């Protein structure tokens, strides 16, 4: 395994090992999931928290100790917190330049000081994507996760005919290039549903991806895919929660930030140390009982998604 | 007049929210079984959460169904 | 009057949500069942799994009463 | 009057989505006890089908009554 | 004003049926797992377990008979 | 001639509903209780069909105030 | 007239089928632990039966009230 | 107009319903607990009786409150 | 006449209903143990009864605000 | 002065309806545990009294926020 | 005019009401377990009155959302 | 204006139903960890963390809530 | 005006608390085997956390809805 991609072996392992001559994912993980970290959290002031996390545990590796929590029951004295650190330095990286497109540190710590700046309310530098005025972006970023799940699916079920190709297990490939044929269908009939523009060759597309999902159904006499292609639809739109998440997050922290600046207001000379206390241990308080999350979605979405496409758990 | 957005957004939140009712009605006694599963093997991983996060179809075609109701606004 | 298309709205989420409540609660059991048949025995996946994905015509049935809905709006 | 149009889409949608509840509650215990049955001798899938389908009509009646109500158009 | 009334009715109808739908099921839920079981142990409580199991329809029978009625008052 | 019509419909169709889903909840415990007899003594039938057929009374008063109201509208 | 009767309607239909309701979740666990006596000992007949009819007072009630709001519309 | 007297007959139902609803529900564990003890020793038919017919009280203020509103009609 | 009367009737019978429902749910449990303790004591006929009666202050309290209402009416 | 009077009315007895049907869902679980324990020991009457009363502040809060809308009615 | 005042109020009482019964729910179970431990070995009263009046938060939250539309009222 | 009483309702429909989702959690998990510290009294740190967990529910429905009130 | 802004409120905060009591629903049964779990053996810590924050997905739908419906304020 490669140097980059071995502490991310490290998130993949805890699951089933696969067998051999099968694809192992192993370096899907450093490419996506703190890709997906960095889209969904997307704070500079995070990204910079979580810097300080990683730079105490990598004082803990170079002091050599173990890093006991009798709570957690948790010992992990060189490696593990090596590798953590690792997947901390690609998740902050992420983290960084996605703030960085969003706008946002801290929240909207740009409304005191117009650091970043919308084309209504200009600053020094624009904004991309301001992902909290809601109406100029949902159908921009709902976009970006469809099509993030939609590769995704695709890349695994290319994959798992690959791999009945390797294997000559016909009833494998062709389970495979008939959820292809059945997707790309249902993503034709969804394309022509909602943003239709071209309906004369889409029809045709909606057609063969159609018959390709039957042909393999008779062929590969498995009669199966009739209910499971929902289930390879829900999972094309449930990468949704990636964007749900992130907006989720930079509003919640926009509000203490806006509520911090509204205390800061009223009280005005003496507001600021008040405003400033109560917006960090509300801040403190909301990463402490959302951040897990922040890693778990991003981590499930590799692990049942895209996992199960190419079956990594049989 | 707002009749028409007002209640296609009470629509929609009514859609989404017993959408993810059921999901979370399902995923209750799913993730339940699938902790215990755990406990006792730790190999049940894979079945385990396979099963819990199966039945979120349900709320994701509730979202799709607001995001429909959203395009009609 | 925009009465009509928002109560359309609200009865395609009623239907949708509602029809999701049913195919979740149905799952509830039958996925902690097959939780449990997995844990004492695999082999017993496709059966477990066929029986788990057969209450999912609940929420087929609501989604084409909104798509009926939605076509008439 | 555009009113009488979309009281019918929520009696409709109404219809279908509690008769979708009311099968999925059937289900729900129908289908984990069949999944034991399955469990235990793997011999009564005829009649762990048949149970799980039968609540299958109440959803049929509610579908039917839907269907007559979108004959109102 | 005029259309007011036939969307209420045409809701009261679906209301009707739904509630009698959703009753039947909750009686099914239970009969059917205990008739399950009891085909599970003996194979010959067939006709009992599908009498018990069947009979709760008459719920729903009465409310699509209540719907028609609502049906045909256009 | 107004919304007197539809809203005695829709007294009716609480009122049968309500009933149904009681007398449904009385006969789910008491049917699996005449199924267990039956199948543990099978001389238990007659006591048993008295038993579930007696919260029958419930939704025949739901249908009795229903057409009641029928012969109002 | 226009929609004091239909309120009237709805509101007994109400009070009938919420009754109704009642006496049903009543009449499920005591029928089923009459149910149960019988088969032990088939001597409780008198008192599984007076225990199983004591409930119908409920829907008696329920009735009263509906027959009083049908005499005042 | 008279939409008071239908707002008042909805209040009445809404009383004597939820009255009647929440003695059944006492009713149910209370009745199957004197039902088991009466099969076991039927001395303590006294206490059985008069735990079953304790939350009748709840009925009886439901239809209370339900005459008082009839009477301001 | 006037449509807040007709509120504040529906309001007084939802507070009242909704209370003897509460108490009701109280009175099932607490009954039901209190029974099984008479059953096997006998001795403890007084604390069952008192552990039933405690309740009652949240249907007292509904009825209070129930006259209030009235009063107010 | 009018119908803000009648919604007051209502919005107080939904908060004291609801409230009371909170303490009552409280004080089933915990007055059955408290007379499980007297008929066991009789030693922690003071106990389950207090653990019995404790959830009647529910109530008292829907008491005092009725009082309050009364107030302002 | 007049119903922003009322449906405020409507809007405090739901919200005090569906906290209380959310915290009731919670109580019922927290004090029962509590109960039983007190019983069991009588040192551990101090958590379970921890763990009782910890739910109380949810009833203070919806308090706060209250009095803030008691202020805006 | 009609506007501002119906935010209301919508704020209380919302706080209120996080409350009960919360509370609905907490009762279970309570329980357990009420039983835990009773047999165990060292498990008061995750019992106590696993019942302060699901008030992100009822943090959220005050979020809505707030929300509301301030484009109220 | 219009009620158009509160009726898209009233959309918002049913998703948002709809969506919660799902998430709650899931988060009861899953959180509760994961103390069961941990209390067994305290190496199970991981598995449990992760079981419990799963099904957050619920109230992140419901904001995410809400927040949508927000911006057409």
């Amino acid at each position: 395994n490669p140097p980059w991609a071995k502490p991310f072996e490290l998130l993949v392992s805890f699951l089933n090992t696969p067998k051999y001559g099968t694809f192992d994912p192993t370096p899907v993980v450093p490419v996506f999931f703190p890709f997906w970290f960095g889209m969904i959290v997307g704070d500079i002031g995070y990204a910079l928290l979580f810097y300080l996390v990683g730079r105490w545990l990598s004082g803990y590796v170079k002091r050599n100790e173990p890093l006991v929590i009798d709570l957690f029951a948790l010992k992990l004295k060189p490696q593990v917190i090596g590798k953590l650190v690792h997947i901390l330095n690609w998740m902050v990286f992420w983290t960084v330049v996605w703030g960085v497109i969003y706008g946002e540190f801290f929240g909207t710590f740009l409304e005191h000081l117009g650091v970043f700046g919308t084309p209504e309310h200009p600053g020094l530098i624009p904004i991309l994507i301001h992902r909290i005025d809601t109406a100029k972006t949902a159908n921009l970023l709902i976009l970006l996760s469809v099509a993030f799940g939609v590769v995704l699916v695709f890349f695994g079920l290319a994959l798992r005919a690959y791999l009945g190709l390797k294997h000559r297990h016909m009833a494998h490939f062709w389970e495979g290039v008939g959820y292809l044929g059945g997707l790309v269908g249902v993503l034709a009939l969804a394309a022509s549903y909602l943003g239709n523009l071209q309906a004369g060759w889409l029809q045709g597309l909606m057609y063969l991806g159609f018959g390709v999902f039957l042909l393999a159904v008779l062929m590969s006499r498995i009669w199966l895919m009739i209910p499971e292609i929902f289930t390879q639809a829900g999972h094309i739109l449930s990468h949704i929660r990636i964007y749900a998440v992130g907006a989720a997050g930079g509003i919640l922290a926009g509000l203490l930030t806006d509520v911090g600046f509204a205390l800061a207001e009223r009280l005005g000379l003496l507001g600021v140390l008040l405003g400033l206390l109560v917006a960090g241990v509300l801040h403190l308080l909301i990463l402490l009982l959302t951040t897990l999350g922040h890693m778990l979605q991003p981590i499930r979405l590799l692990w049942v998604e895209f996992f199960t496409k190419f079956g990594f758990y049989e | 007049g707002g009749l028409d957005r007002g209640l296609i957004a009470v629509g929609m939140g009514l859609a989404v929210g017993l959408a993810a009712l059921g999901t979370g009605v399902a995923q209750a006694r799913i993730g339940a079984a699938g902790v215990g599963a755990i406990a006792e093997d730790r190999s049940n991983f894979g079945t385990a959460l396979i099963f819990l996060l199966l039945p979120e179809t349900l709320v994701i075609f509730g979202l799709l169904i607001a995001f429909i109701l959203n395009g009609r606004l």
